[PDB]
């Protein structure tokens, strides 16, 4: 029939600023039409690996819920966003399953995220005491403590700040430019199905 | 839990903030060397009082890890690299004392500024008023004039500031328990803990002897041929059995003799291989200078330049408006930040600057993969090495020929090569002596062979025993002649320049080799071979992870610096000067015999 109520994209693709990948942020898109050619057909993304679906039935299949979650990291990086990886951010900052069904969009942000003095507004948890389970958040600013005697609260010897700020800067290279990187997390659960896609006329 | 997984901690925590404070001041110095402003030196200077404040905190917290404990090779050489005291070993007043006195020899050396007496209305500066009179006069006592009056000064102001800072670095080096400074400076080849390929501070002296012994026989016959050419040009100064005028051999010190190759050429009636003008005739900007540097590297296999160092490198002089530092210079800024600082003028030396420096920027983009603290060359020779490779490949004709910029019915005869290969001498195998010479007198003050009274006696019989080149007039004790160079003067080792030269050829010979080229070394080209480039490339990605051994044993398949590619590169210059010295006489007598 005719159709309305289109999902939430420009809340979280055309956002004005994005979160740190440590504080990573999670919007759950439900009971809308999601037109998902709209986000492939674009000449703007570098980055549109879809795991365990493809781009051409997305707009066919429906799901119950969509997870978009949103946040900054650099260029070298984006690789290990992806299910069996291993790295910083996916070991401590963001860690997706190995049975991930969705995909992941990256694209530069050059222009946006980067100041001539250092945009150090980014941050990325550069230590904890072990790897992060899929899709869990980790926002405590606990020292580490690598050594046997306690820390106390004290960034003393052996005892190191977690979150270490990325120096965002316009004359980066391209393995350091920051880049924006929206997941889409595709479950389907005994709930009725709700986010369908657009049905042709 | 363990010391090894603390350091490594330790490391990271170090590693993510360096690379970013020595990014801060590079930016600095850049933004300093592209506008010399009054505003830009304090922040250049307040971000290296930064970088050089974390440096001393992180050697001071990163010696807590004993080193023993630590088995992984890499995580001990950066903790060795870190460990270091420097002069922070030394005291407060003495530190501050040597920072003076290295400043003051740099404002010395700098603003030196030497006139004719009775004449002071203006006098000339070393870069460019002493240099053009060096290089372009043809008269032997004005060059004596400027030679003489430029050591009495420099020397005369330099030798108690030089008495001072021997005394000083020595102090500090049997502070962190090395010999000598000399010893110290020959702790940068040093490899301990690999089996085989371990490498001692006393085999490089005696592997340099070793060498040299071996360079002797070709630096003698250019020497006898160089002698009976300026014996040409200057009729009754120059003695057949005796050494060279030091005031005559075309630069200030004798460094290079490169500009001797007007006087000293033997088929002035040939031409030359310029190709300046078919540059100006085809219109060739800076930007297709360094493009065809970059279809070069493309061509053996290496990775191109980025998009942001066509963006942020300065390849023109700039303006009346703004004033910018001359000279060539690649700047490895970290975060992926390449980029090259040249005034590039349309001439062939200023082309070969520029494949010289997109080599430096090669060899910095390759070991980018490393930890920061890695990030350098395997020694100092062969960050030098991999522009002066470039620098043999641009210069042959094949290359000339392939981009179009020399005639493709230019005949290659014997004549031109080998006035190729004798101004390639003059530039090369010149330096070679000095070099020694220097390094091997520094070390002998250093180790305190030589005392203080004895130092000049010394010096100008170790330069007619090995350089042989005798001084016009005797000079005594008040003069310092050594320092008047700008590496001596300045804190720097000059090691490099010899290691770097039999490098080159070795990895000229590896290359070629590898390339499959069937003729003569100097007529080789290593463009249109991905082997060659990958050969390369295995050397260029490690950095300083491996010991530099290991890397030689990478590319060449030895695990010691050798001398018979050089040899081997000369040797149809080799046999012509042979050919040519039958009735003259080869070597010089270490006697009054032509001045003094
Ligand atoms: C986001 O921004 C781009 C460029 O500004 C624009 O073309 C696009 O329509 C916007 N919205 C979405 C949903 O991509
Ligand atoms: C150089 O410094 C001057 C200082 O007055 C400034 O006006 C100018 O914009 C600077 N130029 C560049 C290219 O940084
Ligand atoms: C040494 O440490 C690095 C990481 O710092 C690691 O990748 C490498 O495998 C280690 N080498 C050995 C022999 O354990
Ligand atoms: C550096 O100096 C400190 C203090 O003098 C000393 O304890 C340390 O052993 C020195 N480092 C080395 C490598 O000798
Ligand atoms: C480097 O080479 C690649 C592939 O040949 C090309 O796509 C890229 O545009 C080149 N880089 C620049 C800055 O032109
Ligand atoms: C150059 O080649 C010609 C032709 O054989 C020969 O006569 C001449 O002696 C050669 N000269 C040298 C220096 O090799
Ligand atoms: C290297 O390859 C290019 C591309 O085919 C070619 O034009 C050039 O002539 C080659 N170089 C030589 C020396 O043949």
């Amino acid at each position: 029939p005719n159709i309305t109520n289109l999902c939430p994209f420009g809340e979280v693709f055309n956002a004005t600023r994005f979160a740190s990948v440590y504080a990573w942020n999670r919007k759950r898109i439900s009971n809308c039409v999601a037109d998902y050619s709209v986000l492939y057909n674009s000449a703007s993304f570098s980055t549109f690996k879809c795991y365990g679906v493809s781009p051409t039935k997305l707009n066919d299949l429906c799901f119950t819920n969509v997870y978009a979650d949103s946040f900054v990291i650099r260029g070298d990086e984006v690789r290990q966003i992806a299910p069996g990886q291993t790295g910083k951010i996916a070991d401590y900052n963001y860690k997706l399953p190995d049975d991930f069904t969705g995909c992941v969009i990256a694209w530069n942000s050059n222009n946006l995220d980067s100041k001539v003095g250092g945009n150090y507004n980014y941050l990325y948890r550069l230590f904890r005491k072990s790897n992060l389970k899929p899709f869990e958040r980790d926002i405590s600013t606990e020292i580490y403590q690598a050594g046997s005697t306690p820390c106390n609260g004290v960034k003393g010897f052996n005892c190191y700040f977690p979150l270490q700020s990325y120096g965002f800067q316009p004359t980066y290279g391209v393995g350091y430019q920051p880049y924006r990187v929206v997941v889409l997390s595709f479950e389907l659960l005994h709930a009725p199905a709700t986010v369908c896609g657009p049905k042709k006329s | 839990s363990t010391i090894e997984e603390q350091a490594k901690t330790f490391l990271d925590k170090f590693n993510h903030e360096a690379e970013d404070l020595f990014y801060q001041s590079s930016l600095a110095s850049w933004n300093y060397n592209t506008n010399i402003t009054e505003e830009n030196v304090q922040n250049m200077n307040n971000a290296g009082d930064k970088w050089s404040a974390f440096l001393k905190e992180q050697s001071t917290l990163a010696q807590m890890y004993p080193l023993q404990e630590i088995q992984n090779l890499t995580v001990k050489l950066q903790l060795q690299a870190l460990q270091q005291n420097g002069s922070s070993v030394l005291s407060e007043d003495k530190s501050k004392r040597l920072n003076t006195i290295l400043n003051t020899m740099s404002t010395i050396y700098s603003t030196g500024k030497v006139c004719n007496p009775d004449n002071p209305q203006e006098c000339l500066l070393l870069e460019p008023g002493l240099n053009e009179i060096m290089a372009n006069s043809l008269d032997y006592n004005e060059r004596l004039w400027a030679w003489e009056s430029w050591r009495s000064e420099v020397g005369k102001q330099l030798r108690p500031l030089y008495e001072e800072y021997v005394v000083l670095k020595n102090e500090m080096a049997r502070a962190n328990h090395y010999e000598d400074y000399g010893d110290y400076w020959r702790g940068d080849y040093e490899v301990n803990g690999v089996d085989g390929y371990d490498y001692s501070r006393g085999q490089l002296i005696e592997d340099v002897e070793h060498t040299f012994e071996e360079i002797k026989p070709l630096y003698e016959h250019l020497h006898a041929y160089v002698r009976a050419k300026l014996m040409n040009a200057y009729p009754s100064y120059i003695s057949p059995i005796g050494c060279l005028p030091a005031h005559l051999l075309g630069d200030m010190w004798g460094r290079f003799w490169t500009n001797l190759y007007s006087l000293t050429v033997p088929f002035g009636q040939k031409p030359n291989i310029d190709v300046t003008d078919a540059m100006v005739d085809q219109a060739w900007d800076a930007q297709r200078i360094f493009k065809e540097a970059e279809k070069f590297f493309v061509s053996v296999g290496l990775p191109n330049m980025t998009q942001g160092f066509w963006e942020n490198s300065m390849l023109t002089d700039p303006g009346n408006v703004q004033k910018a530092v001359c000279h060539p210079t690649a700047w490895d800024l970290g975060k992926g930040d390449f980029r090259i600082l040249m005034c590039t003028k349309v001439t062939m030396d200023d082309f070969l600057t520029a494949h010289h420096e997109m080599g430096h920027i090669q060899y910095d983009m390759a070991y980018a993969a490393q930890p920061f603290l890695l990030r350098n060359g395997a020694n100092e020779g062969f960050h030098e090495a991999v522009g002066e490779i470039m620098s043999l490949s641009a210069a042959t004709p094949k290359h000339l020929k392939s981009i179009g910029l020399l005639s493709p019915d230019f005949q290659e005869d014997n004549e031109t090569e080998i006035n190729f290969l004798l101004k390639q001498a003059l530039t090369i195998v010149g330096t070679l002596p000095f070099t020694y010479m220097l390094e091997k007198w520094r070390w002998m003050v250093f180790k305190g062979e030589i005392p203080k009274d004895q130092w000049m006696k010394k010096w100008w019989e170790m330069k007619r025993e090995i350089v042989g080149v005798v001084e016009p007039v005797p000079h005594d004790e008040t003069y310092c002649d050594p320092a008047s160079l700008f590496h001596v003067s300045n804190d720097y080792s000059f090691i490099r320049y010899y290691t770097r030269t039999l490098y080159q050829f070795q990895f000229q010979e590896a290359l070629c080799q590898a390339a499959k080229h069937e003729g003569p070394l100097h007529k080789c080209d290593i463009s249109n071979s991905t082997e060659a480039g990958q050969k390369l490339f295995n050397m260029l990605r490690l950095g300083k992870s491996e010991p530099w051994t290991l890397a030689l044993e990478n590319v060449v398949g030895a695990k010691n610096m050798n001398v018979r590619p050089l040899l081997n590169y000369f040797e149809p210059l080799f046999t012509w000067l042979k050919d040519q010295n039958k009735n003259s006489f080869v070597g010089w007598s270490t006697d009054w015999s032509p001045y003094a």
